[PDB]
């Protein structure tokens, strides 16, 4: 859907999970 | 999941349980692609040589969960599936050469705090990050440790299992190991010379490999867990389906049904 | 092992 991939807990509250720093660092 | 960590709440809110329904019992993991259809591996419903043919009716999927073993009532969804769709040329009797089903479920899912759809990959998303050495992530809730005999203690884990891994260079890949690799299929884990952990293992498969794209913003399945040689061994990587490479074939299933 | 889940299901 439009809403895809963007999770209530964490994009949608520009909040971020313990080891997603880890993924963008890789890249 | 093996070197994994506890899932924080709502971390893979796209992660599904495909539970049998007699015995009870965990088969796979799965992932929510909208709110009538989920993505797995063509082995969780159907490999004959270890005798499974599983129908519609044997099967329900968990939508939501935490642990593993608790009905988390109010908080997990439980739907019941209408129709089970596998690739037409899945191989299951060499090398499980485009291991992806989809399930159509009988009734659309509302979407909450804990429920929600993962994104699939265009290509310009996919050229930009299936590389060697980006990282993506993987969950799910089978075993801890390979099953060995010398095992002591819990192999099960009791919440969401997740681990971190990089995308492995193909010749790399298919060096490691003599069962044919083909292009619907890539590796990941860590390499010798890196000296580091994890990996997923038996329980695990459906599961999705997921990267964030920095573009925007939001998450994409890459991949699909589907095989490996032991768990978290020297020299050998997880194989996963390449999600991106059997896009037509999805969206051919989805818009059709 | 599991949670008995409600028959309803099923
Ligand atoms: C799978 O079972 C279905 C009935 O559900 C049957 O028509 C089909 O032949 C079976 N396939 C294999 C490979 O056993």
């Amino acid at each position: 859907e439009a809403d895809c991939g963007l999770r209530p807990l964490f994009e949608k509250k520009s909040l971020e999970d313990k080891t997603e720093r880890e993924l963008l660092e890789s890249y | 999941i093996v070197e994994g960590s506890d899932a924080e709440i709502g971390m893979s809110p796209w992660q599904v349980m495909l539970f049998r329904k007699s015995p009870q019992e965990l088969l796979c993991g799965a992932s929510l692609i909208s709110d009538r259809w989920v993505l797995t591996a063509a082995h969780c419903l159907l490999y004959p040589p270890w005798d499974k043919n599983f129908t519609e009716n044997d099967l329900l999927v968990r939508i939501g969960k935490h642990s593993r073993t608790r009905y988390e009532r109010n908080i997990e969804k439980i739907s019941m599936l209408e129709k089970i769709y596998i690739h037409p040329r899945y191989n299951w009797r060499e090398n499980l050469d485009r291991d992806i089903a989809l399930m159509k479920l009988k009734k659309p899912v509302a979407f909450s705090d804990y429920i929600h759809p993962v994104c699939l990959p265009d290509r310009e998303t996919a050229a930009s990050l299936l590389q060697a050495g980006y990282k993506g992530r993987v969950t799910g809730w089978g075993n801890l440790k390979e099953t060995w005999t010398a095992n002591v203690g819990k192999g099960q884990p009791s919440v969401l299992q997740v681990v971190n891994l990089p995308i492995v260079e193909r010749p790399v890949c298919k060096d490691s190991t003599r069962i044919r690799i083909t292009d619907n299929m890539f590796c990941a884990g860590y390499k010798p010379d890196e000296g580091k952990r994890g990996d997923a293992c038996e329980g695990d498969s459906g599961g999705p490999f997921v990267m964030k794209s920095p573009f925007n913003n939001r998450w994409y399945q890459m991949g699909i867990v589907s095989w490996g040689e032991g768990c978290d061994r020297d020299g050998k990587y997880g194989f996963y389906t390449h999600v991106f490479r059997l896009k037509k074939w999805i969206q051919k299933v989805i818009d059709q049904f | 092992d599991f949670e008995e889940i409600p028959e309803e299901y099923l």
